[PDB]
């Protein structure tokens, strides 16, 4: 009975170096004197906040306390710094220390993934996400650059810093800007804010299809931009395809240039039929259509995928840097 | 993977604050003052019932760590509340709970708060969230007095009379250490049995089995009647020497 945190001290971790700026402190890599894991620190500093403890933080220790699962990213504990009231002094994260992150590896060059690289990998993907929105919640920055992968070859989701709960219940409405702008469905570029747990799957949907491609599907700068590239590719949206797509506040606004076909399975016929097959139910306009996080584990790029059976990547060892 | 937040009846007779030297009276005085407290200036502020429930479960599990000799209460219970307005997703500016906290103490109550009183509570939460082990998910017996309210069938009067009055035993039970004891899921199931013998009211007569005594058995589970009347005998002990009206 020893789950209490916040009591540990930082200096029981050996900091080896910073990896990344986080949302409220830098995040640093250090490996643990007690048990010898390699693990990371989400600092959050307390000095000098006009609120105090960060309630963005407090929204992510609340959910991250509740999602237990091989892909969510889980929280060992939470260590402090050295005290002795009073002091000033700042709080830890503690989180398993995976190898890589996804947009890393495809701007590296330097690997390439195989079908059955991306099976599995979508595979973990899928099962952890239904696992969090049969919880009722919504992770809102699904991207590459949130998408860690050991060595190992298992897939984890990475921060939930947007994530919120979701009244399946009654539609009440949510927050809009949410996702970077390569990964966000149309619905939340026309300004929907009663959105269901498909804004997701339309990111991962780009996941899948980045795979392919090592390079994002959707590169533009403004909403406006954005609506463009994708009806370019996924058609353009309008009542024949999606009957509510008349109700959202940007609509005759944000009208696109022409009304385009969709010609998707046309640019993507060198991906496998199945793994396409999948592709098209995923970017689908109308979120009522769009197949949801458990229709994707039964599909059929998906449904005999077999993690137990599946070789390690061609992963280097050799992290760039340190 | 989740803590233990409840403690026997003898658990709760060795406070740090009783191995301290303060005497049970006492702190049962410092604890109805602080819930009270928080109580006050989360409902001054436009806080509702989640909100300053939550302030007070925390209050009550500090000082289950911590000796009031070694804290004011006060004090706590700002932080308390200035914790939980985050938590809830109904946060209130450190400045307007102190603002609020100055126009019901006097002045030697607001002494504990002393020179920079802003300052003096931020430090505070370090400590406090430390104490709760960041677990800052808590249910409340609200919500389940009104959800096992709801699948009863029968006077519509009776039914909402026996609601009302159970919701104020529950701000009551508050000032209590009860949650310290029970989980909330039992704590609403005994003050609808305690409003239901106040009343008179026959409350297996409204549900689906009006041949079976134990109502209750249908909304939580082995809970015996004895339990029941631990609950309800610490509730109208509030109401002895005339403390409150009931
Ligand atoms: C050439 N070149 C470009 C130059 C050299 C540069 C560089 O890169 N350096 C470095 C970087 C980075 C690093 O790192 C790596 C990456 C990938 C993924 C990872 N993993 C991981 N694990 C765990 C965790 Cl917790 C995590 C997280 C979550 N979140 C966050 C936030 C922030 C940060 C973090 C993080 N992650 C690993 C390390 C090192």
């Amino acid at each position: 009975t020893e789950s209490d945190w916040g009591k540990r001290c930082v200096d029981k971790f050996d900091i080896i170096g910073i990896i990344g700026e986080g949302t409220y402190g830098q995040v640093y890599k250090a490996k643990d004197k007690d048990t010898g894991e390699l693990v990371a620190l989400k600092k959050v500093r307390l000095d000098n906040e006009k609120e105090g403890f960060p309630i963005t933080a407090i929204r992510e220790i609340k959910i991250l306390r509740q999602l237990i699962h091989r892909s969510v990213v889980n929280m060992k504990e939470i260590v402090t710094d050295k005290q002795d009231k009073k002091d000033k002094g700042a709080f830890y994260l503690v989180f398993e220390y995976m190898d890589h992150d996804l947009m890393g590896l495809l701007e590296s060059g330097l690997v390439h993934f195989s079908e059955d690289h991306i099976k599995s990998f979508m595979k973990q993907l899928m099962e952890g996400l239904e696992y969090c929105h049969k919880k009722n919640f919504l992770h809102r920055d699904i991207k590459c650059s949130n998408i860690l992968l050991n060595n190992s070859g298992q897939i984890k989701l990475a921060d939930f810093g947007l994530a919120r709960l979701y009244n399946s219940e009654e539609s009440r409405p949510y927050t809009n800007k949410v996702i970077t702008l390569w990964y966000r469905p149309p619905e939340l570029l026309l300004g929907e804010e009663r959105y269901t747990p498909a804004i997701d799957v339309w990111s991962c949907g780009c996941i899948l299809g980045e795979l392919f491609t090592k390079k994002p599907i959707f590169q533009a700068n403004l909403e406006l931009a954005q609506l463009e590239l994708i009806s370019r590719l996924c058609g353009s949206p309008c009542p024949a395809v999606w009957p509510d797509v008349i109700k959202l506040p940007y609509f005759n606004t944000m009208k696109p240039k022409k009304q385009y076909r969709r010609r998707l399975r046309e640019e993507f016929s060198f991906i496998p039929s199945a793994a396409l097959d999948l592709l098209d139910h995923m970017l689908t306009l109308d979120p009522s259509k769009r197949c949801t996080a458990e229709q994707t584990l039964q599909s059929d790029f998906l449904k005999d995928v077999e993690l137990s059976k599946m070789a390690p990547p061609d992963l280097p060892h050799w992290q760039d840097c340190h | 993977t989740k803590p233990c937040w409840y403690w026997d009846k003898k658990d709760l007779a060795h406070t740090p604050s009783q191995l301290e030297g303060l005497d049970p009276a006492t702190e049962a005085r410092y604890r109805r003052e602080g819930a009270r407290f928080i109580f006050d200036v989360g409902t001054r502020l436009g806080l509702h019932y989640d909100t300053l429930a939550t302030g007070i479960i925390y209050f009550h599990r500090f000082y289950m760590f911590h000796s009031f000799k070694q804290f004011p209460r006060y004090v706590t219970g700002a932080c308390c509340l200035f914790l939980a307005g985050k938590v809830e997703e109904t946060p209130k500016k450190c400045k307007d709970i102190i603002k609020t906290a100055r126009s019901l103490l006097n002045d030697v109550q607001f002494g504990q708060f002393g020179d920079d009183p802003k300052e003096e509570v931020m430090v505070l939460e370090r400590i406090l969230l430390q104490t709760i082990k960041f677990d800052l998910q808590v249910e409340h017996p609200y919500q389940f007095l009104l959800k096992y309210a709801k699948q009863l069938k029968g006077d519509k009067n009776k039914i909402q009379k026996l609601v009302q009055m159970a919701w104020t035993f529950v701000n009551d039970s508050l000032c209590t250490t009860l949650s310290l004891q029970w989980e909330p899921e039992i704590i609403a199931v005994a003050v609808m049995y305690l409003a239901g013998r106040l009343c008179k009211f026959e409350i297996q007569e409204w549900t689906s089995k009006p041949m079976y005594r134990r109502w209750w058995e249908q909304f939580v589970q082995d809970v015996p009647v004895d339990v029941l009347e631990d609950i309800c005998h610490q509730i109208l002990d509030l109401y002895s020497q005339g403390k409150q009206q009931m």
